[PDB]
C-alpha cells in the first residue's frame, strides 16, 4: 500500500498519536466543564420547584433569590413522618438511597419495579406565604418503560387536593411517554384528590380518558402503555405506608402548621 | 433457566431492534432485495452484535464503571468512544473474513460493509445493556437475542419484497419509496407487543 | 403402476365412435413452419416445381442436416409467408405416386442395426421430425444421443381417439418400430399405456409402464416427471404411437409410411368417428359436409392445446391425431356472470352444473369473463399433479422471471402441460405463451 | 488532574490493544506471499507478481495485454479474457456483459477480475503479435468535406499480419491544435467557410488512443491505409468541444513520424458459398474497401457480392475508380450510390434519398431469398437502425447481421 | 354511461390462443359471491343495533326525559316518523330500521370515497375497474362501531385502499389486508372513537363494556347486560345478542355465511382448520397453567370462539387469497400463527382486549417466509431427482 | 461555490436517494425544534469531521480507517454535547437522549468514506455542509407535517386550535409514531422522483 502505509511501525505509530490527540481533549473538556454542568442541573432543579409551587421567575439570579426566599427545605423519617433535623439544603437522596445504609424492598412492597433501595430520610420542600405554610412539595419517582422518571407534588396542606406536578427528570420515548411533560397534562392534576374517605390511596390513571368531574382519575397517555402504567404504580407506592403515607396521616391531622 | 428464556423471547419480538425502536434502518431498506443476501447480512449483524455486548459489559464494569480502578475517579465520559471502537474493530476483522471466504456476500453488501460500523442497532444495544445493568451471561444472551430479531426482520422485509415481483409499482416510488412504506406496514404489525411486559 | 388423483376429464359434448372408417379425399397437403420450434428455414423448392414422396422441401438453419420431406407426390402451389416472411406453410397439390426409396431390413434384424445407420435412414426420410426433446420440446441434434426415449401409446385428451384400437390393427409395425428404438436409444424405451394389452417387444430394454387417473395421466410430460426426471443434463425423447408405426413401416419396406388415424369429433359434427387421412391433410377438405350450419372453429389438435385451423394453418399439424370442431362464442347475455349455472361447466363448486354428475356440455369459444389480475382461489393444485408449486410458477411466469421459474420446475414442461392451469385461470391468463418466451430466453441466453 | 491522565493512559491502551488483534488477524486472513499467475498452458512467460490489484495490471506489466481503450469495467465491455483456475466467481457487472454459456467456458473482464490467487489464463494466439509502432506519414490528403485519408508507410516494408476489416489502435501525445492548421483543396472548403468554424481548437493534456480501421487489404504490404472522420461540434450546438484525436491526427502532415499499435479487431467475413451485400456509408469505406478488395483479388472467390454507399452528395464519393475498375473486371461485383439531396453542382443522375429505401426497392424487394445472403455494414448509428430495421422486417436472422458500431 | 354496462353484460369475447375452451368462473363471480356471503350477518348486525340501543335508552331515560332524548338525534326521531317506535315494546322493524339508520351512511359514505380511489387511480394507469373493491368496502363497513363518525371512515378507507392497495397495482398485487389496514389507522389515529365504554351501544349518554372487557376484570361471572341486567350466556353469544362491532355479533350467522363460500372453493378450508388449531392449543395450554390474576388465563377455545371478532376474521378476512400463504403447507402454518397471536394478544396483552386484525396483519408479513421454506425444500427435491 | 454545496439538497440527497440517514429521520421529527438542533448538529459534525479526516487521508492503514473514523467522529461529538451541556443546557436537554445517535448516523460516516478520503480539506468542508443542508431538507419537511398534524402546532405554537382547549381541530394520534414517518418520506421521494425523472430506478 501506498507510502508504506501496511507497515506494522506506521500503523502503531498513526494510531497511538490519534488516540493520544483526542483523548487529551475529551478529557479536558469532560473534566474541565463538570462543575458548570452541575451548576446548571441544580438551577434547573430550583427553577422547577418553583414552577410547581406556582411563582414565576426568569434568570439565575432571580430563580435563586425566590427560591431562597420562598422554599424552606426539610427533612422527614418516612417510616414516622416526624421532621427530622439536619441540613435538608445539601442532602443527596439518591446518594442515601445507594448508601448500604438504607432500606432494601422485597418485591411484595415494591410496587414500583426496579426501585430496589429507598432512603430512611427524604427531602420536602415547604412553601411560605408569610411566615407560615401553604403547601408542600414531595418529590416522587419511579421506573417507566425505559429510565427513571423523577417529579414532584405540590399538596396543599389538607393532605388531598393536588394543586400542581411537573416532571423535572424522564427519558421516555418523545412523543408517547415523552407526553407526561406536556402542560395540558399536567393540567389534568389540579384538584385531585388523592386519597379516598378511608385514607387510602385513590389516584387513578384511567385507560381512554377519565369521565368529567371524576376527582380520582387522570387521563392516561394515548400509546403510552407501561409508562401511564410507571405513573400509576409510582403513585401507589409513595402514598403508602412504604412512601409519604404517615406524612400526609401527620399533615392531614393539623401537623403541618 | 426461564429467566434467560424470558429474555431471549423479550430480545427477539417484544423489543424487536428493527421493528420496535426503529434502529439500524439504512442497511435494513438498502439491502432487503434478495432473501439470501439478507439472511448473510443478517448472520454478520447476529455474529458482531453477540461479540461487542459481553466484551462492552466486560470492558464498562472492569474500568469505565465509577471507581472501577480507584476511588474518585471515573472514566464513563469515554463510553461512547471506547463503544465504538470495539464494534469497529470487530467490523474491520469481518472485512477481511467475508472477503477471503464469501466474496458474493463481500460484493452484495459493497458500500454497506464498513457501515455495518454505525448501524444504529448494535451501539443501541450496547448503551442498553448498560443502562439496564445486565451481568456477563445476560449481556450474551441479550446481543444474541437482539442479533436474531434484526436478522428476522430483514429477511421477512426481503422475502416481501420478492413476493412483489408480480407488482406494479409506479415509476417514481419504484425501490426506495415503496420499501418505505412497506417497512410503515411492517411496524403496525409489529405494534401487537405493545403494552406486554417480561 | 402409477395413479394420478389431480387432473381432469373435461366433459366436453360430441364423443368419437371408436370404429374405424374412409375419409374425405384429400387434394392439397402442407408442412406448417410455425409448428417446429425454433425453426428457421432454407427452401428447397419453388411454387411450380414437381416433388416426390419423401423429397426434401427444406432444411432448418438452426438445426443443421434436418430436412423436413413431403408427405404426398404433387406440386407445389403455394409457400405462404406472414409477419416479417415468417413461413406459414408450404402446400404440395395430390397428383401421381412418385417417392423416394430406402433400404428394407426383415423383423429379425432391426434390433440389432448400427446406430448411426439407423439415424442416417431416419434422417433421409424425414422421419426424424417426430422426434422431440424435453427439454424445449425441439427436434433432436442429429448428432445427439439420449438415454430415455418414451413411447406414448395412452391419450386423454377431449375427444381423442383410442390408441388400442389402432395400434392393434398394425401390431407387426408397431413391434418393429419398438425394435428399433431399442437399437436406437442407448438407455431404456419407456412403453407408456393405459392397463390393456398391447403387441409387446422381446428386448430387454424395452418396458411397459402402466399410469392411471385422468387428464394430464397421459402426457410425456407427466410419464418423464415420473419416470426419468428431465434437466439440462438429462435429457429425453418423445415420440407417439402412429409415429413408431410409421418408423416400423419405413424400416420394414423401405418406403415413407404417411398414413393416419384421426378422430373428427365435437359438439358440432354430426357423426363423430375415426377417420383415415394422410399426413397434413387440408382440415379444410377434411371436415367438408360434416358440420352442423353455423360459424365454427375448426381445430387441429385438443381444445386444451390445439391450432386455430384458418386459412394458411388448415392444414393438420405433424403432431397432432385429432380434429376438434365447436361453435364460436361471441354471444353477450345480461347478468350471465349471476346466473345459478344449470348448464355451466367449472372445477368450482360455485354453480348448479356440477349437482348433475354425468352431464355432458355444449362448450363453445366464450372466454368467460375478462382478463384481470391472478387472485389464487387454489384452482391450479387441483389439476397439476406433478411435484411442483404451480401458483408460485404461474406467478413467476407472469412476473418474467427466467431464473426462478427453472429452479422451480419449468425446464419439465410443454405448452400441453399448462393447458388445464390455463382453462381454470380466473384471471384468464395464458400460460403456454409464457412457458415458451421463458424457455426461449432461457436457451438463447446459454 | 489524576482523572485525566486515567483517562488518556486507558484509552490508549484500549485502542492499542484492539489494533494489535487486528493486525495479528491480518496476518493470518490476507495472505503475502506471490502469485505466479500462469498467461498461457505453457510452463513458460509466467508472471510473478505480489498479490492484490485488478487482473489487468499485472498483464500491462508484462507488456502483452488484450485490447482495452476505456479501461474501465461495467461500460461498453470491450475487454474480454478466459480462465481456467483461480480468479474466483464472476463478478455480478461482468454478467452485463458475459453470456451465462460465456461464464461456464470461463471468459472473464481483465478490469474486474483481482489478483488473490494463483491462476492460469488461455489468451488466444492473436494478442503475442503486437507490433513495433513507428511509422512514417506519406500523405494526408482530404478525400470528402468531413473525411480525409491518411497513408502510412511501415519501416523496412515489415507486412503487419492483419486481417480483412481489423483495426488498429493510435497514440498520441499531449498536444495543442487549431483547426487553422489543417489544409484541404478549394472543392471543399465551402462547407467551411458557411461555419467559419476555423475558430475551433482543443488541448490534450495526456496523451490518448484511440482506434482505427484500415483501408487497405492484406496484400498491401507496408502500407497502412486508412480513412478518419472529423469529429466537429453538432451545427445545433456549436458551443460544444470538438473531438481531440480526430483534430490532431488531421493535423499531421507528409513526412511526418507517426505511432500505431498492433492489429486488432474483428468483423471478419466467413468461409460459406452465401451471396454478401456490403453496406456502409460515409467512414466506413475503409472495412468496406478492405473486405471487397480481399475477397476479389486475394481470394479470388467466385460468390456474389455487391456494394451499397451512401452520400449526402456527390462530392461526398470517393475510390469511384478503384470500385468501377473492380466492377468492369469481375463480374460477381456491382457496386451502386445513393446521394441523400444532390446539389445543383452535382448535376446527379440516378438513385436519390437514403441508402436503405434504396436497396429495399431495387434489390431486395425482388429477392428470392433475401434470408440466404450475409449483410456486412459499418456506418452512422442512425443509417445503421434503419437498415437493421429493414433488414429484420424481411426476416433476416442475426447471425447473417455483421456490422461494426463505432458510429463514424 | 359505460359503468353500469360492462358490470350488468358480459364481455363477449373469444378464445385466441392456447386452450380453446375456458373455464365458467371470474373475478366477478368469486367477488360477488364473497360479497353475497355477509348478508345475513349485515341484516343481523342492524336489528342487534337497533335492539342494544333502544334497550339502554328505555334503561337510561323515561317519559318527557325520553321524549327529548329523541327530539335531540336524527336517527331516533327518523325512526319515530318512518314509522317506528323507540318505545320499550319496539319490534324487529322498529330496531332493524333504527340500525339501518346507522349502518347505511357509513357503507354509502365507505364506498364512494373508496370507488373515487379506484377510479382515479385505475384512470391514471389505463386499466378497467375491477371488483374486490365491493368485499373491501363491505367489510370494512362491518367491522366498525355504530357511532364511527362519517369523516373518520372516510379517512380510513382513503388509508386502506390508497397506501394498502392503489400503490402496488392494484388488486391481487397487494401483501397486506386493505380492510384490516384501514381499521388500523383508525384504531392507532382516533382511539377514543373506536374503543372504551362509550363506542360500543348507539345509546346517548350510555356507558357499558363488553364481554371481552368484563373477562378481563373478573370470570365468567362478570359477563353481565346492564342495560337489561341478565346475565350474558354461551347461547347469547352464539346467536349474537351482545354490544360489538356491526357485523362480528353473530357467530352463527357468520358460519351460515361462510359455509357456502367454503363449499364452493372460494376460501380455504386449510386456513380455517390452522386458525381453529392454533386457538384451541393455546386455549388450553393457558388454561392448564392456570394464573391467579388474570382471569383471561381460564377462558375456554369454545368461550374464544363466540365473543369479539374472532370468528369474522377467521372466515371473512383471514381467508383473502392475495394475502396469505399460496402453498397448501404454508396456509397451514399462516393460519395456526394468526390463531396463535389472537389468542396471545387477548390474554397476555393488557393494552388490547382483542387483537385478531393485529393478528393478521402480522400474519400477512410472514406468509412469504412459509411459502420460501415450503419452495426450498422442493427445490432440494428437485435437485435429488425426486429419488 | 453554491453548486457544489446545494447539490446533495435534490440532486443526491443523502435520504432520497442515498440511504444515510433514516433512523434520526424517524426519530426526532415529532418536533420542529428537535428537528432544526439535529439539523444544525448534524451539518457541524459532519462538516468538521469530513476536514479532518482529509487532513490525513494520506496517512491512514486501509485496515484501521474505520477506527481513525470513528475516533474523530466520537471525539467530536463527546465534545460538542459536553459543551452544550456546559453552556446552553436547555437546548442540551432536547438533544441529550439522541446525543448517541449522532456518533452512528450513517451520513457522517458514509460521506468519510465515500469523499473525505478522496478529496481536498476546503472540498471535503463543503460537502459536508451541503449533505447537512439536504439531511435538514427532509427532517423539517416531514417534521412540519408531523408536528401540524399530530399536535396542531409548528415551534411550539399554536396553530390549529385543539378540541381539548376549546377548539375545533382533533389530533390526530398516528402522527406521533414511526409508521407516519415511513409513510411521509416514501411520498416525499415520490414527488422528488416525480420532479427529476433521472433519478427514477430501472426495471419493470
Ligand atoms: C475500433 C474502432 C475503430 C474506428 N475506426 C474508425 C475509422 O477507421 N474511421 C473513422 O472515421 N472513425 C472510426 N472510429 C470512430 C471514431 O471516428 C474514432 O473513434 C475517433 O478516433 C473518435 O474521435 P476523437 O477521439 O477525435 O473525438 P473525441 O475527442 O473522443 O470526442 C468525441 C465527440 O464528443 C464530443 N464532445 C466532447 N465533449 C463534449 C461535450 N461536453 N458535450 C457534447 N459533445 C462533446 C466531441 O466534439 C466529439 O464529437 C472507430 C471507432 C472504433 C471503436
Ligand atoms: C375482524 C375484527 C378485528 C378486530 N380486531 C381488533 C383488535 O385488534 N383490537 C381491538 O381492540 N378490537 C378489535 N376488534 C373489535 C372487537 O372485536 C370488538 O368489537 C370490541 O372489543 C367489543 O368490545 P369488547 O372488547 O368489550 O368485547 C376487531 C373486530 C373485528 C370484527
Ligand atoms: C375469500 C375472500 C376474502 C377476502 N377478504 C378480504 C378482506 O378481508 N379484506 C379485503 O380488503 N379484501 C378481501 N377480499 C378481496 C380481495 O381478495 C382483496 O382485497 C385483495 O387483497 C386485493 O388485492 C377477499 C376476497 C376473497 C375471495
Ligand atoms: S443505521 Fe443509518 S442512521 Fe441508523
Ligand atoms: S470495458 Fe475495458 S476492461 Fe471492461
Ligand atoms: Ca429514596
Amino acid at each position: 500500500m501506498a507510502s508504506n502505509n501496511d507497515s506494522i511501525k506506521k500503523t502503531l505509530f498513526v494510531v497511538i498519536a490519534l488516540s493520544l490527540v483526542c483523548s487529551i481533549i475529551v478529557s479536558a473538556a469532560a473534566v474541565g466543564l463538570r462543575d458548570k454542568q452541575k451548576e446548571n442541573a441544580a438551577l434547573d432543579k430550583q427553577s422547577k420547584i418553583l414552577q410547581v409551587a406556582g411563582i414565576e421567575a426568569k434568570g439565575s439570579k432571580q430563580i435563586v433569590e425566590l427560591f431562597n426566599k420562598s422554599i424552606e427545605p426539610r427533612l422527614v423519617d418516612f417510616n414516622t413522618g416526624d421532621f427530622v433535623e439536619g441540613d435538608a439544603a445539601n442532602y443527596d437522596q439518591r446518594k442515601a438511597a445507594k448508601e448500604a445504609s438504607e432500606s432494601i424492598k422485597l418485591t411484595a412492597e415494591q410496587d414500583k419495579a426496579k426501585i430496589q433501595r429507598r432512603a430512611n430520610v427524604g427531602v420536602v420542600y415547604l412553601v411560605k406565604d408569610g411566615d407560615k405554610t401553604s403547601k408542600v412539595i414531595l418529590p416522587v419517582h419511579g421506573n417507566g418503560l425505559w429510565s427513571m422518571m423523577y417529579a414532584f407534588v405540590a399538596v396543599e396542606t389538607d393532605g388531598n387536593t393536588v394543586s400542581g406536578l411537573t416532571y423535572y427528570e424522564q427519558g421516555e420515548t418523545p412523543g408517547l411517554g415523552g407526553e407526561v411533560e406536556n402542560p395540558a397534562w399536567r393540567a389534568q392534576w389540579v384538584g385531585k384528590k388523592l386519597f379516598d374517605e378511608n385514607h387510602k390511596p385513590a389516584i387513578k390513571i384511567v385507560k381512554g380518558g377519565a369521565p368529567q368531574g371524576s376527582e380520582h382519575g387522570v387521563d392516561g397517555l394515548s400509546g403510552a402503555y407501561l409508562t401511564s402504567n410507571g405513573v400509576q404504580n409510582t403513585f401507589d407506592f409513595w402514598l403508602g405506608d412504604m412512601g409519604f403515607g404517615p406524612f400526609l396521616t401527620k399533615v392531614r391531622d393539623g401537623g403541618l402548621n | 433457566m426461564e429467566h434467560y428464556i424470558s429474555l431471549l423471547v423479550k430480545s427477539i419480538f417484544i423489543e424487536n431492534m428493527a421493528l420496535s425502536f426503529f434502529l439500524g434502518m439504512c442497511t435494513f431498506l438498502a439491502v432487503s432485495k434478495k432473501v439470501k443476501t439478507s439472511f448473510g447480512l443478517g448472520i454478520a449483524v447476529i455474529v458482531v452484535l453477540t461479540i461487542s455486548v459481553p466484551v462492552n459489559n466486560l470492558v464498562y464494569n472492569l474500568v469505565l464503571k465509577p471507581d472501577a480502578l480507584v476511588e474518585g475517579v471515573d472514566l464513563s465520559f469515554l463510553n461512547f468512544i471506547t463503544f465504538i471502537g470495539v464494534i469497529a474493530a470487530l467490523v474491520q476483522i469481518l472485512e477481511m473474513i467475508l472477503d477471503r471466504f464469501f466474496p458474493p456476500l463481500y460484493n452484495a453488501l459493497g458500500i454497506f460493509l464498513p457501515l455495518i460500523t454505525v448501524n444504529c442497532a448494535i451501539f443501541g444495544g450496547v448503551s442498553f445493556m448498560v443502562q439496564r445493568d445486565y451481568s456477563f451471561a445476560e449481556s450474551v444472551v441479550y446481543g444474541f437475542g437482539s442479533g436474531v430479531g434484526w436478522m428476522l426482520a430483514i429477511v421477512a422485509l426481503a422475502g416481501i419484497r420478492e413476493k412483489m415481483k408480480y407488482s406494479d409499482v409506479p415509476p417514481g416510488l419504484r425501490g426506495l419509496g415503496i420499501t418505505f412504506i412497506t417497512a410503515g406496514l411492517m411496524a403496525l404489525g409489529f405494534m401487537s407487543f405493545s403494552g406486554v411486559q417480561l | 403402476m402409477i395413479t394420478i388423483k389431480k387432473g381432469l376429464d373435461l366433459p366436453i359434448a360430441g364423443t368419437p365412435s371408436q370404429v374405424i372408417s374412409d375419409g374425405k379425399a384429400i387434394k392439397k397437403v402442407a408442412l406448417l413452419g410455425e409448428e417446429y420450434v425454433g425453426m428457421r428455414p432454407t427452401m428447397h423448392v419453388r411454387v411450380g416445381d414437381e416433388v416426390k414422396k419423401a423429397q426434401i422441401l427444406f432444411e432448418d438453419k438452426k438445426n443443421p442436416g434436418v430436412k423436413f420431406t413431403s408427405p404426398v407426390s404433387g406440386k407445389v402451389v403455394e409457400i405462404n409467408r406472414g409477419a416479417k416472411r415468417v413461413l406459414q406453410s408450404v402446400v404440395i397439390e395430390v397428383a401421381g405416386d412418385d417417392q423416394v426409396t430406402f433400404d428394407k431390413f426383415e423383423a429379425n434384424q432391426l434390433a440389432s442395426l448400427n446406430r448411426d445407420a439407423i439415424k442416417t435412414q431416419l434422417v433421409e426420410s424425414g422421419l426424424w421430425t417426430a422426434f422431440r426433446t424435453r427439454p424445449f420440446s425441439k427436434v433432436p441434434a442429429i448428432d445427439s444421443t439420449s438415454e430415455a426415449i418414451f413411447v406414448t401409446a395412452m391419450d386423454t385428451n377431449p375427444l381423442a381417439a383410442e390408441p388400442t384400437v389402432v395400434i392393434n390393427e398394425q401390431s407387426e409395425a408397431f413391434v418393429a418400430g419398438l425394435d428399433v428404438l431399442s437399437a436406437l436409444t442407448t438407455g431404456k424405451v419407456y412403453v407408456c399405456k393405459k392397463g390393456t394389452s398391447l403387441p409387446r417387444s422381446q428386448q430387454p430394454n424395452v418396458e411397459e409402464h402402466v399410469f392411471d387417473g385422468p387428464h394430464p395421466a397421459g402426457l410425456a410430460g407427466t410419464h418423464m416427471h415420473f419416470l426419468y426426471p428431465v434437466s439440462a443434463d438429462h435429457v429425453a425423447w418423445s415420440i407417439n404411437y402412429q409415429d413408431v408405426i410409421a418408423v416400423g413401416q419405413l424400416f420394414l419396406t423401405g418406403e415413407l409410411y404417411t398414413q393416419r388415424v384421426v378422430s373428427l369429433a365435437g359438439p358440432v359434427v354430426n357423426k363423430p368417428r375415426l377417420v383415415r387421412t394422410v399426413m397434413g391433410a387440408s382440415l379444410e377438405q377434411l371436415v367438408d359436409s360434416e358440420i352442423m350450419p353455423g360459424e365454427v372453429r375448426i381445430i387441429s389438435g385438443s381444445v386444451l392445446s390445439g391450432t386455430k385451423a384458418t386459412g394458411p394453418h388448415a392444414y393438420l399439424g405433424r403432431y397432432h391425431l385429432q380434429v376438434s370442431v365447436l361453435r364460436e362464442g361471441r354471444d353477450k347475455e345480461l347478468f350471465g356472470w349471476a346466473m345459478p349455472g344449470k348448464n355451466k361447466f367449472s372445477v368450482t363448486r360455485s354453480f348448479l352444473g356440477h349437482l348433475f354428475k354425468g352431464q355432458v356440455y355444449n362448450m363453445t369459444t366464450t372466454t368467460n369473463g375478462s382478463d384481470r389480475s391472478m387472485v389464487p382461489i387454489g384452482n391450479y393444485e387441483k389439476v397439476m399433479p406433478l411435484d411442483m408449486e404451480p401458483t408460485l410458477l404461474l406467478r413467476d411466469l407472469c412476473a418474467g422471471d427466467s431464473d426462478s421459474a427453472v429452479r422451480l420446475g419449468a425446464l419439465e414442461l410443454d405448452e400441453e402441460d399448462l393447458a388445464l392451469c390455463t382453462f381454470v385461470c380466473p384471471g384468464k391468463y395464458e400460460y403456454g405463451q409464457l412457458l415458451r418466451e421463458c424457455l426461449d430466453k432461457i436457451e438463447k441466453e446459454g | 488532574m489524576s482523572t485525566i491522565i486515567f483517562g488518556v493512559v486507558m484509552f490508549t491502551l484500549i485502542i492499542l490493544a484492539l489494533v494489535l488483534v487486528i493486525l495479528f488477524a491480518k496476518s493470518k486472513l490476507v495472505p503475502t506471499g506471490d502469485i505466479t499467475i500462469s498467461i498461457n498452458g505453457d510452463p513458460e512467460k509466467a508472471i510473478v507478481t505480489q498479490p492484490g490489484g485488478k487482473l489487468l495490471t499485472a498483464l500491462a506489466g508484462a507488456g502483452v495485454f488484450v485490447s482495452s481503450a476505456c479501461g474501465g469495467g461495467g461500460s461498453c465491455g470491450q475487454c474480454r479474457v478466459k480462465i481456467k483456475s483461480g480468479g474466483g466467481d464472476i463478478l455480478p457487472t461482468e454478467l452485463d456483459h458475459i453470456s451465462k454459456g460465456e461464464a461456464r467456458e470461463g471468459e472473464r473482464l481483465a478490469c474486474q477480475v483481482a489478483v488473490k490467487a494463483d491462476m492460469d489464463l488461455e489468451l488466444p494466439e492473436e494478442i503475442f503479435g503486437v507490433k513495433k509502432w513507428e511509422c512514417t506519414v506519406i500523405s494526408n490528403d482530404n478525400k470528402a468535406t468531413f473525411i480525409k485519408e491518411l497513408k502510412l508507410a511501415i519501416p523496412d516494408g515489415e507486412s503487419v499480419p492483419f486481417r480483412a476489416g481489423g483495426y488498429i489502435q493510435i497514440e498520441a501525445p499531449a498536444h495543442h491544435v487549431k483547426y487553422a492548421d489543417f489544409d484541404v483543396p478549394e472543392k471543399y472548403r465551402g462547407d467551411w467557410d458557411k461555419f467559419n468554424l476555423f475558430r475551433y481548437e482543443s488541448k490534450v493534456d495526456e496523451p490518448i488512443i484511440r482506434a482505427y480501421s484500415m483501408a487497405n487489404y492484406p496484400e498491401e504490404f507496408g502500407i497502412i491505409m486508412l480513412n478518419v472522420r472529423i469529429a466537429t461540434p453538432p451545427p445545433n450546438n456549436p458551443n460544444v468541444p470538438p473531438g481531440q484525436m480526430s483534430s490532431y491526427i488531421w493535423s499531421l502532415k507528409a513526412g511526418d513520424k507517426c505511432t500505431i499499435s498492433g492489429p486488432f479487431g474483428e468483423f471478419f467475413a466467413k468461409d460459406t458459398d452465401a451471396e454478401m451485400v456490403f453496406i456502409g456509408g460515409g467512414a466506413g469505406m475503409a472495412p468496406m474497401r478492405s473486405h471487397i478488395f480481399d475477397q476479389l483479388k486475394r481470394l479470388k472467390s467466385k460468390r456474389k457480392m455487391s456494394y451499397w454507399y451512401g452520400a449526402r452528395s456527390k462530392r461526398e464519393m470517393f475510390y469511384v475508380e478503384d470500385f468501377d475498375g473492380l466492377a468492369a473486371e469481375n463480374d460477381n461485383f456491382v457496386w451502386h450510390c445513393a446521394l441523400s439531396d444532390p446539389q445543383p453542382e452535382d448535376n446527379w443522375t440516378g438513385y436519390t434519398g437514403f441508402i436503405h429505401n434504396v436497396l429495399y426497392e431495387n434489390y431486395l424487394k425482388d429477392h428470392e431469398a433475401p434470408e440466404d445472403c450475409e449483410y456486412y455494414m459499418c456506418g452512422p448509428p442512425m443509417m445503421n437502425a434503419a437498415v437493421i430495421n429493414m433488414l429484420k422486417n424481411l426476416g433476416v436472422e442475426e447471425e447473417n447481421i455483421l456490422l461494426d458500431d463505432f458510429g463514424g | 354511461y359505460e359503468a353500469a354496462a360492462t358490470l350488468f353484460y358480459t364481455p363477449g369475447l373469444v378464445t385466441k390462443r392456447s386452450s380453446h375452451v375456458r373455464d365458467s368462473v371470474d373475478l366477478k363471480r368469486i367477488m360477488i359471491m364473497v360479497w353475497l356471503a355477509v348478508f345475513p350477518a349485515m341484516f343481523w348486525g342492524m336489528y342487534n343495533a337497533g335492539g342494544q340501543a333502544i334497550a339502554a335508552l328505555n334503561h337510561l331515560y323515561s317519559g318527557d326525559q325520553l321524549a327529548a332524548i329523541v327530539a335531540g338525534n336524527w336517527h331516533y326521531w327518523l325512526t319515530e316518523m318512518l314509522g317506528g317506535t323507540m318505545s320499550s315494546d319496539a319490534g324487529w322493524g322498529s330496531k332493524m330500521l333504527l340500525g339501518a339508520t346507522y349502518f347505511l351512511p357509513i357503507y354509502a359514505t365507505v364506498f364512494i370515497v373508496g370507488g373515487f380511489w379506484e377510479v382515479l387511480f385505475c384512470m391514471v394507469r389505463k386499466h378497467e375497474v375491477n371488483e374486490g373493491f365491493f368485499v373491501t368496502s363491505i367489510l370494512f363497513a362491518l367491522i366498525v362501531p355504530p357511532t364511527l363518525p362519517l369523516w373518520q371512515a372516510a379517512l380510513g378507507i382513503t388509508f386502506g385502499v390508497v397506501v394498502a392497495k392503489e400503490v402496488f397495482g392494484g388488486t391481487g398485487r397487494n401483501f397486506l389486508n386493505p380492510a384490516l389496514a384501514g381499521r388500523a389507522f383508525l384504531f392507532f389515529a382516533y382511539p377514543a372513537q373506536i374503543s372504551g365504554d362509550l363506542v360500543w351501544t348507539a345509546a346517548d349518554g350510555y356507558s357499558g363494556a363488553t364481554a371481552l372487557s368484563q373477562w378481563a376484570q373478573g370470570g365468567a361471572g362478570a359477563l353481565i347486560n346492564n342495560a337489561t341486567g341478565q346475565t350474558i350466556t354461551w347461547m347469547d353469544a352464539f346467536i349474537g345478542n351482545i354490544p360489538g362491532s356491526i357485523g362480528e355479533v353473530s357467530t352463527l350467522a357468520l358460519m351460515i355465511g361462510a359455509a357456502f363460500i367454503v363449499y364452493m372453493g372460494i376460501a380455504s378450508w386449510r386456513i380455517i382448520g390452522g386458525v381453529m388449531i392454533g386457538m384451541i392449543l393455546l386455549s388450553t395450554l393457558f388454561n392448564v397453567i392456570g394464573s391467579d390474576t388474570n382471569a383471561m388465563f381460564n377462558m375456554p377455545w369454545h368461550w374464544h370462539l363466540v365473543l369479539g371478532g374472532f370468528a369474522f376474521g377467521m372466515f371473512f378476512m383471514a381467508t383473502d387469497p392475495v394475502s396469505a400463504s399460496f402453498t397448501n403447507s404454508g396456509k397451514w402454518a399462516y393460519g395456526i400463527l394468526i390463531g396463535v397471536m389472537c389468542v396471545l394478544i387477548r390474554v397476555v396483552n393488557p393494552a388490547y382486549p382483542e387483537g385478531m386484525m393485529l393478528a393478521i396483519l402480522f400474519a400477512n408479513l410472514f406468509a412469504p417466509l412459509f411459502d420460501h421454506v415450503v419452495v426450498e425444500r422442493n427445490i432440494k427435491r428437485r435437485l435429488a431427482r425426486y429419488g | 461555490l453554491k453548486k457544489s454545496v446545494l447539490a446533495p439538497v435534490l440532486d443526491n440527497n443523502p435520504i432520497a436517494l442515498q440511504v444515510l440517514g433514516v433512523c434520526s429521520a424517524l426519530a426526532v421529527t415529532t418536533k420542529l425544534e428537535t428537528a432544526f438542533v439535529m439539523t444544525l448538529a448534524v451539518m457541524f459534525v459532519t462538516a468538521l469531521s469530513n476536514f479532518f479526516v482529509s487532513l490525513i487521508r494520506n496517512h491512514i492503514p486501509n485496515s484501521v480507517r474505520i477506527i481513525v473514523q470513528m475516533a474523530i467522529i466520537a471525539s467530536l461529538v463527546i465534545v460538542v454535547d459536553q459543551i452544550l451541556k456546559a453552556y446552553l443546557y436547555d437546548i442540551s436537554k432536547q438533544l441529550s437522549v439522541f446525543v448517541g445517535l449522532i456518533i452512528t448516523n450513517c451520513i457522517v460516516m458514509g460521506r468519510a468514506e465515500a469523499f473525505a478520503m478522496k478529496s481536498e480539506p476546503i472540498p471535503s468542508f463543503i460537502d459536508g455542509i451541503g449533505n447537512g443542508l439536504g439531511y435538514g431538507f427532509v427532517l423539517m419537511t416531514v417534521g412540519f407535517f408531523r408536528e401540524l398534524l399530530g399536535s396542531g402546532k409548528l415551534f411550539g405554537l399554536e396553530v390549529l386550535p385543539l378540541i381539548s382547549n376549546g377548539g375545533w381541530y382533533q389530533p390526530n394520534g398516528l402522527m406521533l409514531l414511526a409508521p407516519s414517518a415511513f409513510f411521509l418520506i416514501g411520498f416525499m421521494i415520490w414527488a422528488i422522483r416525480t420532479f427529476k425523472p433521472e433519478q427514477v430506478e430501472a426495471k419493470e
